């Protein structure tokens, strides 16, 4: 009775203790006695939280020997995470002072004028986009990454011979971080007059005043805006800035993308040095003149590579190289151990540059950060299990009217917005689909998130770094391991503190039979089980006593069925069974996870029995069977935004004789949050092809459809055009047979891409009306379609049709559409932007 | 008795106690038992024997380091240095060492520096400085290592920029004040550590340094005939010359001289590949630093009429780039000269400039009139030519502008009623809008 | 129990949208009138366009011509006197200096000097926040019979009737007007694609006319891209964006007026939150809550409703609450807060005072388990109630 | 134990003052008489009574500003500097306050004996 209430003991310093530490990580101050207050209560804490979610879980299994064991267990270890809460008060007195109570950087940054690399081409195009465009005050913001070389392309650009003899007059600003906006106008007046002392008791609205009077002397002005961080800062700044119909320029340089846009909604992303420029670079910084010794060109170009053409991490190895000497071995040293030059052992140059977009992020961004650096350097990280990472691990927290997924989502732009984080690829509708954090910025979080933070520990078997042992293993939070997983599970290792267990790793390894139980018996706290690398041959009863698991995927071979007892771990939210066998049958009883987001699999998932309550955070049902699209299933998930469907669908379209209308595929039209549809067949052995459902019974709110050997006739096209919020279709081989395509008046008013593959096409009708919006349209492998319609040329939306090895009359259509173009944007008509791409040269050239 | 009765502890220093010794001294009511406090204050420092960095700390505490010098508090600290050193000889320390000890010399240089930015502080940095220079000597460094060791932490590029390129030279002068026989070697050292626009840039500076006039003209004007004689074009050589940072006298520069009888010669040796002395002056100077360069050239009768070619050339720039009358108004101030603007030289030349820019660009032709009334309120144009009429000159000129005026009325249809309640309260205004009505009458009477 | 940075605003120049009619109806009451010191308050709502309207005004072509002398001061929350009257002079003489030691009293009769040399002087107080203010400053501007002009900008009803018996109250912008100023803010010269004005439309008829909302909203519009689901996004959480997301633009604005609230005035102005965004809420109806809650604490001699009228009266004054409909007595009969005010007050309420809770199950939240109901104080309920 | 800014010069109505034509009067012609040497003409009063706004109807009354050459408002209060008044009072007369940074207070008010010596008949509020 009493351990309850002493948990709200515990939670009431919880609660002062998590204040304390977001508190100290919004300053970064010298107080080293402080250093180490903050990571002994981060550990108090998590300790806390632990030991808090033992209890928790306790509790709602309970609502009996053992059970009451392992109450007087819980009982014991809250006891002495409360003796250690009254030891950071006792002795720590002075700590908590310095946080409760409160309280020469301005100096531009240095950059290289000479011996630039690798920017003439960069800052040619600024300079045509600065010498040209429209009459009134336009920005051209530079943006890019930390250490890119945003400021030294600047004085590159604010130094040429052209923009030197354009402009009337060059002004170079640095705003920074944290500015006095007096300061910067007082700066200003002081290139014109030198008598500033006469400002004393002129307010700053009168010296934006004066700003635009001086600035508005004479004729086009170039104002170097260096490191601005803000929308209001820009915003504040540009007040000085007459508009006098001059051309006058603004040259910004960056961190931050979503600043850019609003100067200029076509911002300069700066590119990264190449290969031999990283390699000219390095060769220029440590040896000067003279050229590199052959001994040490092999080893050298190593290290070049490493730092992934940005020019900061050259310029910090240089100084390493220049340090360790000039011989073979240590150069070869060097190139294994790079990542800790750049962080670990100079945090003089490298590291406060990082730093600066690093405490700037807002407290929950800084852990999605650092959870970007688990992943191994250089990989791609899916966008979608990254956000679910994020879910998983608590750092999205929301209570709008958005999904989390949505939320998380937003995360992840406003890291790519802030140049934290790259993006690699991107979805039909722009969605980002994969991306990768630099390499640099990985160091950095490992650094942040293993030696401050103790976010997350890698296990690996190096040089001196073998798998670590029982003591260091009380002590990490969460693992991420990228290969040798039997090895180091072999040893029966003992983390009672894991909440992660990441395998980061590439190749799927096949997880020997004896060690199959070994991650659940080792930590008994994982709420995140990131095996998807993992093959599993059978499930165990230890994993079923994992009760804390939210994030669980898996791949497998032989596992046909979910067992009943996997129901018991109501905390998941994601479920991912990859399997390779036809089908999956989840037995488990998913319908009493209160918190279920996402169940994806491969194989036709066949849902248990629904026997009121409603799931209502089900956002992802993936591929289940046809049967199980039911009118009750549908009830229990009102959200559910993706829809998948796979094997024999023709028990969905089938026409219920019975005398009502209540095929399966009504049932689907039911749900009014879908908005992506998926059906696949595997039965082709029906004596008519399926024909579609009127368009009616769709769903109204679908925006995506994709169909798989469905074999649909082009005449139910037609009617997929009487979808109104559909924008795009994507259909694999034999999702549709035939050889003539034909359209009605009308149809698809929002289709925005289309996508077919390896269909029997030969012949193609349509008119102007089918397309609308439409900006994608490939026909992989279609190679026996003969010409496209004429009416495509007349679509304004049209960005790109790819073929390859197509038909020779599909070639010359190609050749008419882009000739008669070409010959009408010469004739005054705006040109659309439209491109053509043949790979590889040999043919079509 | 006074740190337990004035602090809870955590004071970080005494400052409860030192604004209060400053607060009686600020009456001569109190100023008599406030000595008495300050006194007693030092007295227990020195017996307890507290370490002069820490007793700044309490001076400093609350505001920046360069107020900290032009308070009284630094005199204080002083005053607390000497009594330090002479009531414990054991280990003393100068006001520069303790200051070093404290804040690295890099640290250290650019806030003495800063010191002599501010006139107030002028004079205590220039000691400071000087005793810097002269720790620096001791520890027998070559202004090369000084260089070196304080680029560590300064950057490669910046003791070649002002306000840093005139302390780094001001310490060549004091190395080979006790130095003379190593002045030769030390700029053949730098003119091969670094470039020769590298080595311009600290020979230009040298000369104004009595103790190295010599020498750095020496060095400068060889370096520069070896250079006219590459055949390079003038516009490369006026930048590795280091001409770009001469400053305001540049045309009473000696080598400015030699570069333009050079860029004559080139000049007719390439009457096809002609190249200007104006836009280098722009492009260096900006168009703010070439007035600058018109005035303190024109202050100086020597260069008088060349300081008119510059100006001359300006003013053409001007037309180059197309800038509208109006906007001359403004440059060439004649914004600020007040009232009474029509007998200002510089009015002559601005209506001159408006004749050559109608003249060549035959589009946006305006008149005088035009040009006062984007500038300036009608409220000021009248009195200016009130103020103008009286004059034996400038009668002609005032009479066409307050006619142009009324026609510039009656353009935008300017009913007498308002000019009236805009006029309101001001004289000069009633006899032009007498006029006014008198020429819209007859106007208006025209059949 | 033991123990500032002057920021003047900054507003659009250029394509300032739907105030066209707003600044010639002020300037026609600047150039008429009596031939004494005339303040014309311009009143609104934070965030509303005062300042916009204002500066439209002072730099107007035709309020150029007429006022000879036009001085522009920031008053605020806070000010000197002293620089308030030595910024003035610096408008006219460059050596500011030359009055170290001279007396506030004698720098006031300075100004009067500098003002009237000419013909009519319009100086626009800006951001007046207190009665005092404009009477300790006021001294400096002379009655000397020549239609001078004081245009004032306040957030103040009160302070705007003692200035001028007939203050003009700021307009909102309609739904055309608020189309086109988030249209122009997102897409700068061109044109919004097709695919987007129809959430983007919703987006702008979401942010009550309100031009700081717009612009607020317009920021976040541009970081995110321009595709049609995430413009969806934003319509669905045009309230999150404002205040959630944007603590520095919205929420700052609107706490200079809430953090200048009297203590029993606070938890009066965020129960107005509690009520359904855009629903009228009948005056009577809640003064009478307030009283039942315990805000309205007092002995005198006046009724409870009496003393709750007029604190819902100075919420009206303060334009932190909009009057909708009035009786024919002239007392407040139904009365409305602005859709970002409203959020706010549920920002504020519900997470940094835990003055009252939603109960709702929407798409994806559900109703509050039994460890959140046992920390409720306040539960505020529109539908579902039953289950 | 451990306590410890702006002057707040009042301000009143300059014009539209109700009932005070014949309070004006009767000090005024009160400041007329007297003896030849310095005379004080205190009005005193409960708090808000309308002193300085009789002190400043009599400060700037056509009567006063012919008699009196030299006029002086200084407002002394509970807390004030008795170097700034003298400093307030000199700014009065000569502009230079750079000469007087040093000068003690009593020289301070020595000079601003010699200020309103030569100004003639005077009268300080
Ligand atoms: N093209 C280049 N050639 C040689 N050195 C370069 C080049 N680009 C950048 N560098 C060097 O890289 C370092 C970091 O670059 P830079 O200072 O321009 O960073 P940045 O993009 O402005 O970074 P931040 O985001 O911190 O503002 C500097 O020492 C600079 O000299
Ligand atoms: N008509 C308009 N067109 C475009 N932007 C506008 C318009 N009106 C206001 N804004 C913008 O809305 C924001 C708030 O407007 P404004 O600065 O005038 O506020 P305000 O009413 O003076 O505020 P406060 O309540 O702080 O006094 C500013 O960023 C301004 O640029
Ligand atoms: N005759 C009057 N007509 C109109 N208003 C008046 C009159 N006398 C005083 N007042 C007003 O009364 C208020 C207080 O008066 P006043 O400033 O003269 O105070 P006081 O008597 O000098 O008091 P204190 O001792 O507080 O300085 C002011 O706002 C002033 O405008």
């Amino acid at each position: 009775l009493g351990i309850q209430g002493e948990v709200e003991n515990l939670l009431t310093d919880l609660n002062y203790f998590n204040a304390f530490l977001k508190e100290a990580a919004k300053s970064r101050r010298e107080n080293e006695v402080l250093k180490e207050l903050v990571k002994k209560i981060r550990k108090v804490v998590n300790d806390a939280e632990d030991s808090i979610d033992k209890f928790v879980v306790e509790a709602k299994r309970h609502d009996h020997i053992t059970h009451v064991a392992r109450a007087k267990g819980v009982a014991d270890e809250i006891k002495s995470i409360r003796e250690r809460v009254k030891e950071i008060r006792d002795n720590d007195a002075y700590g908590l002072q310095a946080i409760t109570l409160d309280d020469e950087e301005r100096k531009a940054p240095v950059v290289e004028e000479d011996d630039v690399v690798g920017f003439d081409d960069e800052a040619k195009t600024v300079i045509d986009r600065l010498i040209g465009g429209s009459d009134y005050v336009e920005v051209v913001p530079v943006v890019g990454m930390p250490g890119l070389g945003k400021t030294t392309l600047a004085y590159k650009i604010y130094k040429d011979p052209k923009v030197e003899y354009e402009f009337f007059t060059r002004v170079w600003v640095y705003v920074s971080q944290t500015f006095k906006r007096r300061e910067i106008f007082l700066n200003i007046i002081s290139k014109f007059t030198r008598n500033t002392k006469q400002y004393d008791d002129t307010p700053e609205d009168d010296l934006a005043n004066e700003v635009k009077e001086l600035l508005g002397k004479g004729g086009k002005y170039l104002i170097v805006l260096d490191d601005v961080w803000t929308m209001e800062a820009w915003d504040r700044i540009k007040i000085a800035f007459p508009n006098n119909g001059k051309r006058n320029r603004v040259l910004m340089t960056t961190r931050q993308s979503n600043v850019a846009k609003r100067c200029n909604d076509k911002p300069h992303d700066l590119k990264f040095l190449t290969k031999d420029e990283s390699w000219e670079l390095l060769e220029k910084k440590v040896f000067h003149k003279e050229k590199c010794p052959p001994e040490l060109e092999l080893p050298g170009i190593s290290i070049a590579e490493k730092c992934m053409g940005l020019p900061l991490a050259i310029v910090v190895i240089a100084g390493a190289l220049i340090g360790k000497g000039k011989t073979t071995r240590e150069w070869e040293l060097v190139a294994a151990s790079v990542g800790e030059h750049l962080i670990n052992r100079d945090p003089e140059n490298c590291k406060k540059l990082v730093q600066m977009s690093y405490d700037r992020l807002p407290y929950d961004l800084k852990a999605c950060f650092l959870y970007c650096g688990a992943f191994p350097g250089g990989s791609q990280i899916p966008a979608k299990k990254l956000i679910r990472l994020w879910i998983a691990e608590g750092f999205i927290q929301y209570q709008g009217p958005l999904a989390l997924e949505d939320v998380a989502e937003d995360h992840l732009n406003d890291l790519v917005n802030r140049n934290l984080v790259m993006v690699t690829q991107r979805s039909c509708s722009g969605q980002i689909k994969t991306c990768r954090v630099h390499d640099m910025l990985h160091e950095f979080c490992r650094h942040e998130a293993m030696m401050e933070e103790n976010l997350f520990q890698e296990i690996k078997q190096g040089q001196e770094r073998s798998f670590p042992g029982k003591q260091e293993l009380a002590t990490y939070r969460r693992l991420c391991i990228q290969s040798l997983i039997p090895e180091f599970l072999s040893m029966k290792p003992s983390g009672e503190h894991v909440r992660s267990f990441l395998c980061v790793g590439s190749k799927k390894i096949d997880m020997p039979p004896n060690e199959i139980p070994s991650i659940p018996k080792a930590f008994p706290l994982l709420r995140v089980l990131d095996a998807e690398s993992i093959k599993f041959s059978r499930f165990s009863r230890e994993f079923f006593k994992l009760f804390h698991l939210r994030y669980i995927a898996l791949s497998t071979d032989k596992i046909k069925t979910i067992p009943a007892d996997f129901g018991n771990l109501w905390n998941i939210q994601t479920l991912i069974v990859e399997t390779q066998q036809a089908t999956l049958d989840i037995k488990a009883d998913i319908w009493n996870m209160t918190r279920l987001r996402h169940v994806c699999t491969n194989a036709s998932a066949t849902l248990p029995s629904t026997k009121n309550l409603v799931n209502r955070c089900l956002q992802t049902l993936s591929t289940i069977a046809p049967e199980c699209c039911t009118a009750e299933v549908f009830t229990r998930t009102p959200n559910l935004k993706k829809l998948g469907v796979r094997g024999k669908i023709d028990a969905l379209l089938e026409s219920s004789k019975d005398g009502s209308g209540s095929g399966l595929f009504s049932n689907i039209g039911k749900l009014g949050c879908l908005e992506y549809l998926k059906l696949v067949n595997d039965t082709r052995l029906s004596s008519k092809p399926l024909h579609l459902p009127p368009a009616y019974i769709f769903p109204q709110k679908l925006k995506k459809l994709s169909l798989v050997d469905t074999w649909f006739e082009w005449k139910d096209m037609s009617i997929l055009g009487l979808l109104p919020e559909l924008e795009v279709l994507k259909l694999k081989e034999n999702a549709f047979k035939g050889q003539s395509w034909e359209q009605e008046d009308g149809g698809f008013p929002r289709l925005q891409v289309l996508w077919i593959e390896r269909t029997d096409l030969t012949s193609w009708k349509a008119s102007s009306g089918n397309f609308p919006r439409l900006k994608h349209l490939a026909l992989i492998s279609c190679d026996k379609l003969e010409e496209l319609p004429a009416e495509l040329a007349d679509v304004k939306n049209l960005q790109l049709i790819e073929l390859q090895s197509s038909s020779e009359s599909a070639a010359r259509s190609a050749r008419a559409i882009l000739k008669r173009n070409q010959e009408k944007e010469q004739d005054g008509d705006k040109g659309t932007g439209f491109k053509l791409s043949i790979f590889p040269h040999d043919l079509g050239l | 008795t006074l740190k337990q009765r004035f602090s809870r502890g955590d004071e970080a220093g005494t400052d409860v106690l030192l604004k209060l010794i400053a607060n009686g001294k600020a009456t001569t009511e109190a100023k008599t038992v406030a000595n008495k406090v300050e006194s007693a204050l030092f007295d227990f420092w020195l017996n307890s024997r507290e370490t002069p960095d820490k007793v700044m700390d309490a001076f400093k505490y609350g505001t920046t380091t360069q107020a900290f010098l032009g308070s009284p508090r630094w005199k204080e600290w002083e005053r607390y240095l000497s009594a330090y050193n002479a009531r414990y000889p054991e280990k003393k320390a100068t006001a520069i060492e303790t200051l070093t000890r404290k804040y690295g010399d890099a640290q250290l240089l650019d806030t003495l520096i800063g010191a002599s930015s501010k006139g107030e502080t002028k004079t205590l940095a220039a000691k400071l400085q000087a005793q810097q220079f002269d720790r620096w000597m001791n520890l027998k460094e070559s202004p090369l290592d000084v260089y070196n060791r304080l680029r560590s932490s300064y950057g490669d590029t910046a003791f070649f920029n002002e306000p840093q390129l005139n302390v780094w030279v001001s310490y060549m002068n004091v190395f080979v004040d006790k130095n003379p026989s190593k002045v030769d070697k030390m700029f053949l050292e730098l003119g091969d550590t670094f470039g020769d626009m590298r080595l311009f840039r600290v020979l230009g500076e040298a000369k104004k340094f009595p103790n190295l006039e010599s020498t750095a003209t020496k060095l400068q004007m060889e370096k520069a005939s070896t250079l006219f004689a590459s055949g390079k074009s003038p516009e490369g050589i006026f930048k590795v010359l280091a001409l770009d940072n001469v400053g305001d006298d540049i045309l009473s520069n000696t080598l400015f001289h030699k570069w333009l009888a050079y860029l004559q010669k080139f000049n007719k040796e390439h009457p096809n590949n002609q190249e200007s002395w104006f836009d280098m002056l722009r492009i260096s100077y900006q168009p703010f630093g070439v007035e600058r360069i018109i005035e303190t050239g024109r202050k100086n009768p020597l260069t008088r009429l060349m300081a008119e070619k510059v100006e001359n050339a300006y003013h053409n720039y001007w037309l180059d780039i197309k800038m509208e009358p109006k906007t001359a108004f403004r440059s060439l101030h004649l914004d600020e000269s007040g009232e009474k603007l029509l007998a200002d030289p510089k009015f002559n030349t601005w209506v001159q400039y408006l004749k050559t820019f109608n003249d060549r660009y035959p589009n946006e032709k305006t008149t005088v009139i035009d040009g006062l009334r984007d500038n300036s309120h009608d409220i000021a144009l009248l009195r200016m030519f009130s103020a103008a009429k009286n004059d034996p000159s400038t009668e002609k000129l005032a009479t066409d502008l307050q006619s142009a005026l009324i026609l510039k009325w009656q353009d935008a249809k300017k009913t007498p009623e308002e000019l009236k309640r805009v006029f309101v309260g001001v004289p000069a205004a009633d006899e032009m809008l007498d006029r006014y009505i008198k020429l819209l009458a007859v106007a208006s009477s025209t059949p």
